[PDB]
């Protein structure tokens, strides 16, 4: 469990096994004097690197908690179809409401 | 008093952007509270294809919001974004909707025909185009001011070597690389690197050559330089994009879990199940910042953000470059002189003064970054912090344009193309003409 | 100049090394902005040659 | 029990201990005759310094009859968040309408 | 008239102020029935950032309802709540409501740049700029006659 | 008046320089062009208030 006022706590399984839910209320409790003894080992530009790598990672866990509510997205562009030689590639522009009851 | 009637020879009937399409385009370089989530977004879409295809049902929904709180057209410093929905969203924005942008973009392509009637049919003299050598924006040897691609550096490198064709992106030369992911984030590198993220799809990734037509450069030339000074008024800038919170604050996503009986919410008053209401507004958080500038915005519609995840972006870097003159202009009493444009990779220009807000601080996002004389705000530069008070009215009357982004003898466009936009009269139909009826070379 | 280092401290090494520069006596381009046609014929300046 | 034809007699405590509800019917059934027989010991001035002294701690008591009603409230600006170094600090404009069900 | 046709000299399009704005102002000046809660306000508020962004619901209703009402532009005696309604109530008043109140601002601004476009430019003075000393809105001689 | 109770100075102007201009051409040229000088300043009983 991360401690935001500590800069060498943050790592990717620190932020992703907390969940987004959690991910939002761990922050805005966190204390306003930051902590100088420990630094992060790549600098302190690289936990905002090390911080970003968690919350893409989360939020892929997000989307499949709502794999039970969305559909299978299908490819945009054409030239991405398996057969080919036969009929053409189409893409969907992504404008309808994707949600299952 | 002579250009403005120099400008009225081309409209004679070439085109005409309506008036209905003309105030619609006024009151978006106007709003004190145009929302600064479009301005994230110009930073988050930032030019890409297949971004573009994915978040369609936040831009229409972020758009047909606006449209329905200050009735003005959005996205309008990028024509690449002005670009996009006029290719691909048709039927989503309503018919009075289509009608602003397609005068923004049909009106462009009659500008590029400006040229293609004062020009003879002549063959190639310096290995380039004979419709290059009499205007201006036919050139690769300038450059648009943001460019989220190589593909007018691409275009440029290839020209012969007369022309002294460099460009020198922060000391170093420019290297091209392929794509940014989450393990290639490195926010503070200081290599000569530029990405080439936005493409058609994943497959067709290359170097070796551009991803885009040879009009295209030519099409952003002609709406940066000539239509944004036509309403901006010379009261607009560029800025660099500090890209280290921008994908930090629209990944602070609060999606509420949608019970598997119920349906989806489109409230943002009644329902707690929606986004937007004040039971899921956390503190600095992507839900906050919608309800900022009231943006009405779907439920699901804001899963749809991670495709942030696989397209990244570096940071805005400074392009200075060398240029020898004409093939068809190269004395050799002219040998020795060289002209400067600049550029900035990945920037985005802003519209109206937002330092009157105090929701959010000055140094958080956009650093201010007067390329051109003609993008030099008095009130942009001058509340950007740690700001010299003994400036303030210097930094009225002159422009404010460091000589690491060319000043002005050594540049193209000189100063008094700035001074010519303030001091007319002719309105928002002659002047995207006037203007032209200037950038014909000597 | 060339462009040093990162673009974010670019405008403050240029107003922090400029400041007193900027203030010794007339910029010649920007003054030609507040000229009358005939004004300019005058000999009142001293940017005719 | 404050009685406000008599200037020595408001205090704080006289006028929160009465609810909100009743300072305002307290007042509206008090008498027209101002008695001079004992002033406020801080002059007529200061009792009027006295009297709004209670009503900003009737509110206050007022706000929390309606803390099962309303939310929490967030920030209004920036430059106030406990994780600062790797977010920035927006604030909620309070447009919307906070009630709880 | 010789004033006004000196006046007329600075409108070469620099900015004209909407005529459907005029009408919601010249009322706003002559409402007998101008309500005094939008003075009370006025004290309450008393220009400070804090109340007004904790007061940016109750300044919302009290316009729309006079809005609803009279049809006229409120808080009119008040530049420092003239831009405070403007740069944060964007999306809670109607679309032709806003058209107003940034005619009050935008025409201020543009009358900002007529002190700018005829000052020759110059070295300092007396501890003040070349520009400060010709018009008179630029001196800190003057004060505002009503400063919060 | 200020932004937050963080910035809390008595040492310097808090806001920008050109505030106060704009103040000063609002009262002086806009409202008696609309009032037709019909209109008066008052000093405001903050007690009742």
């Amino acid at each position: 469990v991360p401690q935001f006022h500590r800069p060498s706590t943050v790592t990717t399984d620190s932020v992703r096994a907390l969940g987004m839910r959690g991910l939002v209320l761990a922050t805005n409790n966190s204390q306003f004097i930051m902590d100088n003894n420990h630094p992060h080992p790549q600098g302190t530009q690289g936990a905002v690197r090390e911080f970003l790598r968690g919350q893409a990672a989360a939020l892929t866990d997000l989307g499949l908690a709502h794999a039970n509510n969305t559909f299978t997205p299908q490819p945009m562009f054409a030239g991405d179809a398996p057969a080919a030689w036969l009929r053409p590639a189409f893409g969907l522009r992504r404008t309808y409401s994707p949600f299952v009851v | 008093a002579f250009r403005d009637a120099r400008g009225l020879e081309l409209g004679v009937g070439r085109h005409a952007m309506a008036p209905a399409t003309i105030a619609a385009v006024r009151g978006a370089f106007d709003d004190r509270n145009y929302p600064a989530v479009f301005y994230l977004l110009q930073a988050a879409i930032h030019g890409s294809e297949h971004v573009f295809c994915a978040l369609a049902r936040l831009v229409v929904q972020c758009i047909t919001s606006y449209w329905n709180n200050t009735r003005c057209a959005a996205f309008v410093n990028d024509y690449s974004l002005v670009s996009y929905v006029v290719t691909y969203l048709g039927g989503d924005l309503p018919e009075e909707c289509m009608a602003v942008y397609r005068d923004l973009v049909a009106h462009v392509e009659a500008l590029a025909q400006l040229v293609d009637d004062f020009t003879l049919t002549g063959p190639e003299l310096g290995g380039q185009a004979q419709a290059e050598l009499n205007h201006l924006m036919r050139d690769p040897a300038l450059l648009p001011p943001l460019v989220w691609d190589c593909d007018a550096l691409m275009r440029r490198a290839a020209l012969d070597r007369h022309r002294d064709c460099r460009v020198s992106a922060g000391g170093h030369d420019p290297v091209y690389a392929a794509a940014c992911n989450v393990a290639t984030a490195d926010f503070n590198r200081n290599d000569g690197q530029l990405l080439h993220n936005t493409q058609a799809r994943a497959a067709d990734a290359a170097d070796d050559r551009p991803h885009r037509g040879a009009d295209w450069t030519v099409h952003h030339k002609i709406y940066y330089y000539v239509m944004v000074p036509a309403f901006s008024r010379g009261r607009c800038c560029t800025a660099g994009v500090r890209f280290d919170r921008v994908y930090a604050t629209l990944q602070n996503m609060v999606v509420p879990e949608i019970a598997p009986g119920e349906e989806c919410p489109s409230d943002p008053v009644t329902d707690p199940a929606h986004p937007l209401h004040p039971a899921n507004l956390v503190a600095n958080t992507v839900n906050a910042m919608f309800h900022n500038g009231r943006v009405v915005v779907d439920g699901p519609a804001m899963l749809t953000l991670q495709v942030l995840a696989h397209n990244m972006a570096e940071r805005t870097t400074a392009l200075l470059c060398s240029a020898a003159p004409d093939a068809g202009a190269n004395t050799a009493s002219t040998t020795n002189m060289r002209i400067f444009d600049g550029a900035l990779h990945a920037g985005i220009l802003l519209m109206a003064p937002q330092h009157l807000d105090h929701t959010i601080q000055n140094g958080d996002y956009f650093y201010p970054l007067p390329v051109h004389a003609l993008f030099a705000g008095a009130d942009h530069v001058a509340n950007a912090p740690n700001f010299p008070p003994a400036l303030r009215d210097l930094s009225r009357q002159v422009p404010l344009v460091p000589p690491a982004l060319g000043a002005n003898y050594f540049s193209s466009i000189r100063q008094p193309v700035v001074q010519h936009v303030r001091e007319s009269a002719a309105g928002e139909n002659a002047l995207t003409y006037a203007l032209m009826a200037g950038y014909f070379k000597i | 100049a060339a462009p040093a280092g990162p673009a974010a401290d670019m405008q403050q090494l240029f107003l922090n090394a400029w400041g007193q520069r900027l203030a010794h006596g007339r910029v010649r381009w920007v003054a030609e902005g507040q000229m009358t046609p005939e004004q300019f014929m005058q000999p009142d300046n001293a940017n005719l040659a």
